[PDB]
């Protein structure tokens, strides 16, 4: 069958892991102790999904994933909780100590100790797959862990397992909020690092998932359990066609594909617009017309950025349920129509379109309402272009004056490799600019 | 297994390791015979990190008394909490340093460091990972000052990888408590300021205010000061202890607090502090105690933000909060009080969250603050200190002990150039297009 | 005031590269060296306020030893008679030509010679029977932040590297116990001081070559000018005194490729340390040359807390960096003429 790897590095990565395996365990049936009750009707089936759970002769379903933050203290609030039994106990805690934010640190210094045994278990867990594709790694650009150790990973499996897809699932910065003085030396110097070997890099922000709680949601006090349960939602309708039947089904190589032009613009944004509360279920039709529109609003991009300061470039929509293809292409024909919706004029065949039949599952404690339909765009644009010219300008800043720069050298690090990830980035800004710009020979 | 090993030299480091052993020991439920007496089990998961374990359960706090006369001695024994301490733990000798920089540091401390390295090395090679050490001392004494240093000076040699905190008492600005503070201070910040990474700087005054202005207590005894300071001592060391959503540790905080390695004097403070009466007319929320912690009237190092900038500050919470309301909140200050920050760090505020609340109370705080204001305190000292340095007040106490003039000179300068790095990040001015 | 001079000498190709065939990244159009990556896909320029092309005799502007010294040294021996100090970095990674631009082979002589022979011929002039010179020369180094004292011929045992330690005199500034200081009257007596301290200097065979300088190196030279009061007094008068300092530093040395543990990467992290804060002081001096007050940091090293009056006020500051035109070392001189590029301002 077919198998993917979920490879959660730091807290950011923990913390959602507990959400998508939370999910997945309920979507497929299987209970905290591994046990599918409802295995009594199989008679055979594959209904203990191999894509994320390996299956064992005593009727039990362990996952395939691995753990990694350089601490103890939220990998033992698994081993404490009440996923203890279904999680391999090779949960890889090192954390003597932890990166400290930096960089440095997570690379070299108390990254290394550990890599040969992170691969060693990727390797154990390689070999107990036939097919494997992709590699769904889940972290943030403004720690250290997630910074370092994650580009040290992907270095690494470039070489081990080589033309295989990564596609990374990780934590933006923002603009304003941040609860770090070092996001935007960690940002360029794991981006410098990251972008000749990852595929697709799907970002997300805290501060849109906020704002969405807020507005739809009606949450004014929401907190990290209520952001990681949309995330979830995202990465199981971008692993819905490896599990569940559809009519128009997508491979992990096709986001890979349909969304990479130029293979250093593979940084897309998420959305996930029937965000509304149960009492909002109501009073509402929820139609795939008015939740494509939703996608397109800037307000519910689960990224801080208009893209009408922008252009798309590729969009993929994938969606779950009660779908007839005929109101999908009704929906795009309206969104063609629009005018503040541009496009590049190198790309007219823009979206890529996927169904699968499954709803999603609703997590008890949740905020998210039992909605027949649902839908995910992940959009490539020039306008996270601006973001990234936000944090190369905090770099200028506090690196002129060479703030925080002994504690990376401290653990490793030299004045120069700075200059070559913002040079880096200032050639990545130059070749967002350079798409956008209107075809003539 | 990220373990601390408390220092404790002199009266006042003495006074609050009395007091934080006390409050530590609540929050992990030991009592005075050593043995766990609580109700819940997170507890004993990271107890490690200030105490060891013994035959009978038992848990013995990895404290080095430091102290070189046997009044404190005898004051921690004949205490609340004083038979959980290990006896050849408890370091001391006679004579003390007589308010003395030098006596401490040359003659008696160079007599007995080696017993307090001894026992160092003992508690540090029975940790399976070490973090940092932890010291509280008074400069503006003898003991506490030099007999402090050197243990740092020789503990950053064996242990150039570790963090060296200094949870210090300075001298205050208008009333003294011993003729020769100058002196001392002067030749103390000479030794942390190249031997430290994060220190605290705690100032008698600023503890009195507080103790008169908001907890309303007429006649507070040290008891009362100390109950403060082990409050942020506490609150530092909180999510190496308990789980949290958003966690910390002290090199974090000292790599997200210090941009040059020169300028590792803090403000502490904490909330939510309050009168017994005025407790039934208050709401516990986050922005109560963000208005209450970045207010000047609740610092505890003499100097006011208003006549500085701050550089980098931060910001450990204790309770079931929402990370969107810390940061709105950590964002509406930077906004507001935009001239009280640095243009060219763009965030100056680090949030830690911890998921374990001190036992009384929903929520709680602490807060660390790098400002130019603590100038003040330093530029104090050095018209202070060359003034009598002028005349050789003092002096014949300290060259008798086998001093030199130049030491003095030294601790000065470098004192004063520290002052000048503070001030060159206070006045705001532009470029030159953008 | 005191603005810097930062230079840059790319060295010619090894008879094994051009017989290996290695190619070319470094290029220049007499202002300003070009590098250009083998995949010729970005272009990076630097500028600086000297540029030396030792490529090929054969171009135009071909830049000599005679043409180094004329350019960049001399002028700091001239000032060293008026009065002030100076002193002269020498950057540069293994395998660029840092001992060829400062000490030289046998012919060929770098800037130590050729300083040191000029100084004493320009005394033997100078000097009237009325005006006296007399030179005191050192020669320490920089490990971990220690300094090591190496002159001293050092009996084999654990090691004799005694952990001296530094001062600051309110008058003469910052100074270092212990100094062996030693008399000089003519270069041959230096060679044979270098040669002893060179041979006790730190090396390691690390693994980009069988011997790299895990040290810095100061190598000072004190002169003092006296002349005669006869208002009515004879002199021990008037000593106008100069230091002028020549430093051998360090490489920077990224430790993503060399997976060095133990010492070697504590050194790599001492030396690392030492040239961020060398560089921060340098830009804060040519930003005050620039109408700025600023705080240079002197205080965060021990390289720069000795140097601080022979890099401060009336002083004259001196940079040389090396380059290597390979393309097997790219990733060097990139980092190399990027730590100059911040000095030139
Ligand atoms: C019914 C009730 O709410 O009583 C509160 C109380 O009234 C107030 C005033 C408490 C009270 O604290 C003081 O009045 C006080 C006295 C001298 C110096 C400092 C404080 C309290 O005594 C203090 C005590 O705080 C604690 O218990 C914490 O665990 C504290 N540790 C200790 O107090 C302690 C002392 C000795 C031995 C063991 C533990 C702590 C604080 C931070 C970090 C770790 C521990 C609390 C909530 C209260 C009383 C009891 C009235 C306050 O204390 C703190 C640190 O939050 C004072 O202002 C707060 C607001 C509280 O409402
Ligand atoms: N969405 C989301 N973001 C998180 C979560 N936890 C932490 N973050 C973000 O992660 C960023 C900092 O990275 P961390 O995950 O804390 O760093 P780390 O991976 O733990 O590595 P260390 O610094 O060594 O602890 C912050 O900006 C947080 O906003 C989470 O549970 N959900
Ligand atoms: N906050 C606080 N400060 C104290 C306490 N006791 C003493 N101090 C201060 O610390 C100094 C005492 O110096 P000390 O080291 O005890 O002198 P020594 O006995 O010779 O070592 C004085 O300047 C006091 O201001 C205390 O209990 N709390
Ligand atoms: N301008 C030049 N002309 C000719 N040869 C040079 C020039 N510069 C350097 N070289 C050669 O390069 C070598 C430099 O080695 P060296 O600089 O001593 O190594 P390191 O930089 O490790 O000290 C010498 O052998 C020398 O022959
Ligand atoms: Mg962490």
């Amino acid at each position: 069958m077919r198998e993917c790897i979920s490879i959660h590095v730091g807290q950011a990565g923990v913390q959602i892991g507990n959400a998508c395996w939370e999910l997945y365990c309920l979507e497929h049936g299987i209970q905290p102790d591994g046990q599918m009750p409802s295995d009594k009707t199989i008679g055979g089936g594959d209904d203990s999904f191999n894509t994320f759970f390996s299956e064992t002769g005593a009727g039990k379903h362990v996952p395939r994933a691995v753990f990694v933050d350089l601490e103890p203290t939220v990998i033992d609030e698994v081993r404490t909780g009440t996923y203890r039994q279904l999680f391999h106990p090779e949960q890889l805690i090192t954390g003597k100590e932890d990166a400290a934010n930096n960089y440095a640190r997570g690379h070299y210094t108390i990254g290394k100790e550990i890599i040969d045994l992170v691969l060693d278990r990727i390797r154990k867990l390689a070999d107990q797959c036939t097919g494997l594709q992709g590699f769904l790694v889940f972290h943030s650009f403004g720690g250290g862990t997630g910074s370092g150790f994650t580009s040290l990973l992907m270095e690494r499996l470039s070489v081990d397992y080589g033309k295989k897809s990564k596609l990374e699932f990780s934590i933006y910065p923002a603009p304003q909020v941040s609860t770090a003085v070092v996001e935007p030396y960690n940002s360029i110097l794991t981006t410098h690092t990251t972008l000749e070997h990852s595929d697709c890099a799907f970002m997300v922000d805290n501060e849109a998932i906020y704002d969405i709680c807020r507005r739809n949601l009606d949450i004014e006090r929401p907190t990290y359990t209520n952001l990681n349960r949309l995330i979830s939602q995202i990465v199981s309708s971008i692993t819905a066609s490896l599990r569940f039947d559809g009519a128009l089904n997508v491979d992990l190589t096709e986001f890979q594909t349909n969304l990479v032009p130029y293979p250093r613009i593979h940084f897309p944004l998420a959305t996930y617009a029937p965000v509304i509360s149960a009492e909002k279920a109501y009073h509402e039709q929820l139609s795939v017309a008015e939740i494509t529109n939703a996608c397109f609003e800037p307000a519910n991009q689960m990224v801080k950025c208009d893209p009408r300061h922008g252009k798309y470039m590729a969009c993929c929509l994938l969606y779950r349920g009660d779908v007839v293809p005929k109101d999908v292409n009704a929906a795009i024909a309206t969104i063609k129509t629009k005018r503040s919706i541009q496009f590049v004029d190198w790309c007219p065949t823009g979206f890529k379109v996927g169904i699968n039949y499954q709803p999603p599952t609703v997590v008890p404690g949740g905020d998210l309402a039992k909605v027949q339909r649902a839908v995910c765009m992940l959009s490539n644009t020039t306008a996270i272009a601006e973001a990234w010219a936000r944090l190369d300008h905090k770099f200028d800043l506090m690196y002129a004056k060479r703030a925080f720069v002994h504690w990376y050298v401290g653990e490793g690090m030299e004045e120069g490799e700075f200059s070559e990830a913002r040079e880096d980035m200032a050639a990545l800004e130059k070749d967002y600019e350079e798409v956008g710009v209107d075809s003539v020979e | 297994m990220r373990e601390i090993v408390h220092i404790q030299a002199g009266q006042c480091g003495n006074q609050i390791g009395a007091k934080f052993w006390e409050v530590i020991s609540d929050e992990h439920g030991i009592d005075p015979t050593g043995s766990y007496h609580g109700d819940s089990d997170l507890q004993l998961e990271r107890i490690n990190v200030y105490y060891n374990e013994a035959t009978g359960n038992k848990y013995v706090p990895r404290a080095i008394l430091v102290d070189l006369e046997p009044g404190t001695m005898d004051s921690v024994r004949s205490g609340p909490f004083g038979q959980i301490f290990r006896p050849d733990n408890f370091v001391f000798g006679q004579s003390g340093a007589g308010n003395n920089w030098a006596k401490g540091h040359y003659t008696e401390g160079a007599e007995l460091v080696d017993s307090v390295l001894d026992v160092v090395r003992k508690e540090s090679e029975s940790c399976d990972c070490l973090q940092g050490f932890q010291l509280t001392h008074s400069l503006g004494g003898g003991t506490g000052s030099g007999m402090g240093t050197l243990l740092i000076s020789k503990i950053r040699e064996e242990y150039p990888d570790r963090i060296m905190n200094t949870f210090s008492v300075m001298p205050s600005p208008k009333v003294s408590d011993t003729v020769v503070e100058p002196y001392n201070a002067t030749l103390s910040v000479h030794q942390l300021v190249e031997n430290t990474d994060e220190t605290y700087c705690i100032d008698n005054e600023a503890l009195y205010d507080i103790c008169f202005r908001t907890l309303k207590l007429t006649t507070p005894t040290y008891g009362d000061l100390n109950h403060l300071v082990s409050a942020t001592m506490s609150g530092v060391t909180t999510c190496l202890r308990f789980p949290g959503q958003l966690n910390a540790d002290l090199r974090k905080l000292a790599v997200n607090m210090v941009p040059f390695p020169r300028l590792h004097f803090f403000m502490p403070g904490f909330a939510p502090l309050t009168s017994r009466g005025s407790q039934q007319y208050r709401a516990l929320t986050v922005p109560e105690l963000t208005q209450q912690m970045f207010d000047s009237k609740n610092m505890m190092a003499a100097c006011d933000p208003r006549h500085g900038r701050y550089l980098t500050v931060a910001a450990i919470f204790r309770g079931r909060m929402s990370m969107k309301e810390v940061d709105e909140q950590m964002l509406n200050v930077q906004n507001k009080n935009s001239s009280y920050f640095v243009e060219w760090i763009p965030n100056n505020v680090k949030t830690a969250v911890c998921d374990i609340p001190p036992r009384g109370l929903k929520m709680s705080a602490t807060f660390i603050g790098n400002s130019t204001a603590i100038q003040e305190l330093f530029k104090r000292i050095s018209e202070q200190f060359t003034a009598m340095f002028r005349r050789k007040a003092f002096l014949h106490w300290y060259t008798g002990e086998g001093m030199d003039e130049m030491e003095f000179t030294e601790a000065e300068s470098n004192m004063n150039d520290l002052v000048s790095e503070y001030q060159q990040y206070q006045d705001a001015t532009a470029d030159e297009q953008g | 005031n005191s603005q810097v001079t930062v230079a840059v000498r790319v060295r010619p190709f090894s008879k094994r590269e051009k017989t290996e065939k290695a190619s070319q990244v470094v290029f220049t159009n007499g202002e300003e060296i070009t590098v250009e990556h083998p995949d010729m896909k970005q272009v990076y320029s630097f500028i600086y306020d000297v540029s030396f092309w030792s490529f090929d005799e054969c171009h135009p502007g071909y830049a000599s030893q005679t043409t180094v010294y004329e350019t960049l040294a001399a002028p700091l021996l001239d000032r060293a008679f008026e009065g002030y100090n100076t002193c002269l970095f020498a950057y540069g990674q293994t395998g660029s030509g840092k001992s060829y631009t400062m000490m030289g082979l046998n012919e060929e002589p770098g800037i130590i010679p050729r300083f040191c022979e000029d100084l004493f011929a320009q005394i033997a002039k100078k000097q009237t029977s009325e005006v006296s010179y007399h030179l005191e020369m050192s020669f320490f180094e920089v490990y971990n932040e220690k300094i090591h004292d190496l002159l001293v011929c050092k009996g084999e045992n654990g090691q004799r590297k005694q952990p001296l330690r530094a001062r600051e005199h309110p008058v003469s500034g910052p100074y270092v116990e212990g100094l062996s200081m030693n008399v000089v009257s003519s270069y041959s007596d230096i060679q044979s001081w270098l040669e002893l301290g060179n041979k006790q200097r730190a090396t390691a065979a690390t693994g980009m070559n069988d011997k790299s300088s895990r040290s810095h190196s100061v190598f000072t030279l004190v002169m003092t000018q006296t002349k005669t009061e006869v208002v009515e007094g004879e002199e021990h008068d008037h000593r106008i005194t100069s230091r002028i300092n020549l430093v051998d530093l360090a490489g920077s040395e990224r430790c993503s490729t060399a997976h060095s543990s133990g010492q070697r990467l504590k050194e790599g992290v001492s030396i690392n340390k030492s040239l961020l804060t060398l560089g921060k002081v340098i830009s804060a001096l040519s930003e005050q040359a620039n109408g700025k007050r600023v705080f240079i940091p002197y205080r965060e090293s021990t390289l720069t807390w000795l140097l601080k009056e022979s890099l401060g006020g009336n002083s004259k500051t001196a940079m040389i960096a090396t380059v290597s035109p390979a393309a097997s070392n790219i990733e060097e001189t990139l980092s190399t003429l990027r730590y100059a590029t911040q000095a030139r301002l």
